[PDB]
RNA sequence: GGACGCCCUGCGGCCGCUCAAAAGACCUGAACCCGGCCGGCCGCCGGCCCGCCGGCCCCGUCUCGAAACACGGACCGAGGAG
RNA sequence: GAGGCCCGCCGCGGUGCUGACGCGCAGAUCGCUCGUCGGAGCCGGGCAUGGGGGCGAAAGACUCAUCGAACCGCCUGGUAG
RNA sequence: GCAGAGGCCCCGGGGGCGAAGGCGGCGCGCAGGCCCCGCCGGACCGGCCUCUGGUGCAGAUCUCGGCAGCAGUAGCCGCUACUCCGCGCCCCGGAGGACUGAGGGGGAGACGGGUUCCGCGGCGCCUGCAUCUGGCCGCGGGUGACUCGGGCCUAAGCGGCGG
RNA sequence: GACCGCAGCAGGACUCCGGGGUCAGCAGCCUCUAGCGCGGGAGCGAACGCGGCUCAGGGAAGUCGGCAAGCCGGCUCCGUA
RNA sequence: GAAUGGACCAACGAGGAUCCCACUGUCCCGAGCCGCGCCUCCGCGAGCCUCCAGCCUCGGGAACGGGCGAGGGCCGGCCAGC
RNA sequence: GAGACCACCCGGCGCGGCGCUCCUGUACGGCGCAGAGCCCUGCGAUCGCCUGAGGGACGCGCCUGCAGAGCGCGG
């Protein structure tokens, strides 16, 4: 949630079968934002973890707000 | 049924652990040493093994301990002071001490304790690790220790 | 090991996952008197793929 | 009041090993309740936590009998527990000259 | 070093995880299953073995298709047999 | 699936409670083995008031012949072969 | 500056002690003492060779604590004066 | 004597007014064995006649399960080592005194293990003494790559090919 | 320090980076950095063991055999059958 | 007894012998002294074995007995050694 | 004085001082025109004197200081 704040970073565990493309249009049309870049890491336990960076313009913690993250 | 003793209206305080973890060999020693000692008598005694000032005798399981002077008066030169047994006694007295006296209202000079049945009791079987691939084990000896204070002998 | 697989990484984190103790709300509800897992798993004796 | 997680993090703010790290011990309960890099960056300023110097052995014996060596003093045929062309390659001085 | 310093220059994976039979059976260097038989298209079936058959053959899955389609034998398959064997 | 009260630094104990019963982590609960308390000085067989006299080698098994310095046998329970 | 040269560290072997241990630290370990140490050297990974077959600077050695013929199942509850 | 089967047990065999089983004590029988009494136990069980058999155990380096004496015995003899004080546990903090001694008891990777990593709480196990410790247990988290590696290409090799 | 040997098994595991002093040395011996105090402790100071020292005078007479120990050793310079 | 190779030894060799100088507890002839075990305590705690029972002398006996015949010794309970 | 443990023998013990005697071999430091030499009053392995010194002691003699004989247990 600090990650929200300072790196503008919202953590979503998204399908293992996705790809870093397919997060950023499904983030960029599911909560209606702009999207910078994806990381990703397959959790020890098989769950895809996405970092999404949000684009400078839109700032994270109202899209996090939206969402009630 | 799990106390020995029949008490038939002899107004006793009893109190008992089951499978208390300690030696079984060492603990029967130190309560029967106990027997027939005044309340008080038993509380002095049971602090001097713990200071060393005075020995529990070793009248059954005495093969591998050591005489000492201490033990030259009980009648077997053999003897040990054991630790942790003299805690468990001391507590599992301490509960008969209060019990029988709240319930029999009876002062602590008047009771004494009468009897000590203590049986050994299933333990733990940690495996211990041997020579040519051989594994042994390390099973414990608990105990059933069962204490009652008592109006006279 | 650190250079895994994703195939082996899937299987044996499933391992992970399903090493779990029977939920107590579990045990109320069927009555279960054995509230042991018994397929539960531990890294330094148990050797899963062998 | 185990304070290793304190020492641990103290040893990568200060830049050094944890056996240089020393606590005040006066303030034990402001370590105890100490929980990240930040607070203990705070603790550093106080300098209820510091670190000591790394206390390297003198060399102050070692640049005396070098010098005693430049004057010939150590030198001598007990001393040498080598071969003249070891301590001395004839090589090195052919080239040279 | 016949035995322990011969166990502890073990560090490999000799066997390995088998694709159509999902056990530590497949050998890495021959890419043959010792269980599952794969990559041969029939199945490693000894008799010499009655309880290896046992362990992995019909009946020790869920039997999905072969379940709903015998209860439907019970039923109304025989009806839509009859149906296409007379016009359609 | 354990009311209460008493204590205990506390553990835990103690009473009791529920129930027909504790049947209390479990139906019955044997043998071996062991702890208390009490009672004796003791293997068997016989006579006797009862601790004295008399008699008693360790079985099974092969074997001409076993107490054998032949072999098998710690102990007890269950299973075990025309 | 040459050498299947020598001494010697790590390594790689294992000579003695008939040492310790011998229900072991250990189904072969430990201590000194050793042989070698630019070589016909050592080490890791990949690979190939399969059972009367392989492989062997040959010891019937080695082939997963098994080898003068592996191991697992089966024939097989093989047969025995 | 055992365990079943077919019958019988003269108002339809014995049983919560206590079955089978267990523990002690008589009695009968040459004995195999039976019977009854007391106590526990808590629902089944027989006698006779005919029938059946997977029908009686001191042994088999018998099978399996329990467990004794030895015996509070043998042993817990590698890696130089701890001490004081704090509230102090072998954990922790300060102060001493050591040790591994850069072919490290250091800091890292390949492999192999597969979450052991971390934080918080605890000890019921385990930590072969202890523990307030922990690699142990419960809970909650933790692995982010255009450049590093896989992928890529070939090596020994291995498959594939009208056949 | 978590692999593999039934173990928290003086067992076995491949690399990479490698400070100071004495030294020919990456040897031995102490040390800086960094790690750290290891299946427990107390006493007593028997026999006997296990490792380690020393021993008068003699010196292998000991023993199957000088086994074991002891001697020797570094460097320089003579002198070498 | 002559490539089932004969003779021959420079240099080697954890190869197998013999002797000498040196050196030393190898020994005469053993003695003292460290550490660590042992022993005693505190806490932990097995294995293995086990017809029974654990004193001898002689006799007879599967010819070499703890037990059997005849004597002669022997409270019982333990430790450290061996 | 005795010892694995015990037992044995002795008991108001012991601790730590002081003398005596003994072991080793002349303590730190100060002093010198010592000192081979070198160089500025500096340097120097050493040597002589204070010093058969100092340091040590588990043997003796003494207390000069603290202490020291359990209403502990059993009869």
């Amino acid at each position: 949630t600090t990650q929200i704040e300072k790196n503008n970073t919202i953590v979503f565990i998204v399908d293992r079968r996705a790809s870093k493309p397919e997060i950023r249009k499904a983030f960029e049309t599911v909560f209606e934002t702009k999207v910078a870049r994806v990381n990703t890491l397959i959790t020890p336990l098989g769950l895809k973890k996405a970092f999404i960076r949000l684009a400078p313009d839109v700032q994270a913690m109202d899209v996090a707000s939206k969402m009630g993250l | 049924v799990k106390y020995a003793f029949k008490s038939d209206n002899l107004l006793v305080g009893k109190s008992r652990r089951d499978g208390v973890k300690a030696s079984f060999k060492n603990t029967y020693s130190t309560c029967r040493a106990i027997k027939g000692m005044g309340v008080k008598r038993a509380f002095a005694y049971l602090d001097n093994v713990l200071n060393h000032k005075e020995i529990v005798p070793f009248f059954k399981f005495y093969k591998g301990v050591g005489r000492h002077s201490q033990a030259r008066g009980s009648g077997t030169d053999k003897g040990r002071w054991p630790e942790k047994s003299v805690v468990v006694v001391k507590d599992i007295l301490k509960q008969a001490v209060s019990n029988a006296k709240h319930a029999h209202k009876k002062e602590e000079d008047e009771l004494y304790v009468i009897s000590y049945c203590v049986n050994r009791a299933r333990g733990r079987r940690r495996r211990t690790f041997r020579a040519h691939g051989r594994i042994s084990k390390y099973e414990s000896q608990p105990c059933h220790v069962e204490l009652i204070v008592g109006p006279k002998p | 090991t650190a250079n895994k697989t994703l195939s082996r990484k899937l299987r044996l984190a499933k391992k992970t996952k399903t090493n779990k103790n029977i939920p107590r709300w579990v045990i109320a509800k069927d009555h279960l008197k054995k509230t042991w897992n018994y397929k539960r798993h531990h890294w330094r004796r148990s050797h899963l793929k062998l | 009041a185990n304070l290793r997680l304190q020492k641990r993090l103290a040893a990568d703010v200060l830049k050094c090993g944890k056996r240089r790290v020393r606590f005040n011990p006066a303030h034990e309960k402001y370590i105890e309740q100490a929980s990240s890099r930040e607070a203990i960056r705070s603790l550093i300023e106080s300098k209820i936590i510091a670190k000591l110097d790394i206390k390297g052995s003198s060399r102050g014996r070692i640049r005396a009998r070098h010098a005693a060596k430049r004057l010939g003093r150590h030198s001598g045929h007990g001393k040498r527990r080598g071969t003249r062309e070891a301590r001395m390659p004839s090589k090195t001085l052919w080239i040279q000259r | 070093s016949k035995g322990t310093a011969s166990f502890g220059k073990r560090h490999t994976r000799i066997h390995g995880s088998c694709r159509r039979c999902g056990k530590h059976s497949f050998h890495l260097q021959k890419h043959e299953c010792a269980s599952c038989g794969y990559p041969s298209a029939k199945m490693r079936r000894y008799n010499w073995s009655y309880k290896s058959l046992r362990r992995r053959t019909q009946g020790t899955g869920s039997m999905s298709h072969m379940r709903k389609v015998y209860r439907a034998y019970n039923s109304g398959t025989l009806k839509a047999n009859a149906r296409k064997y007379l016009a359609k």
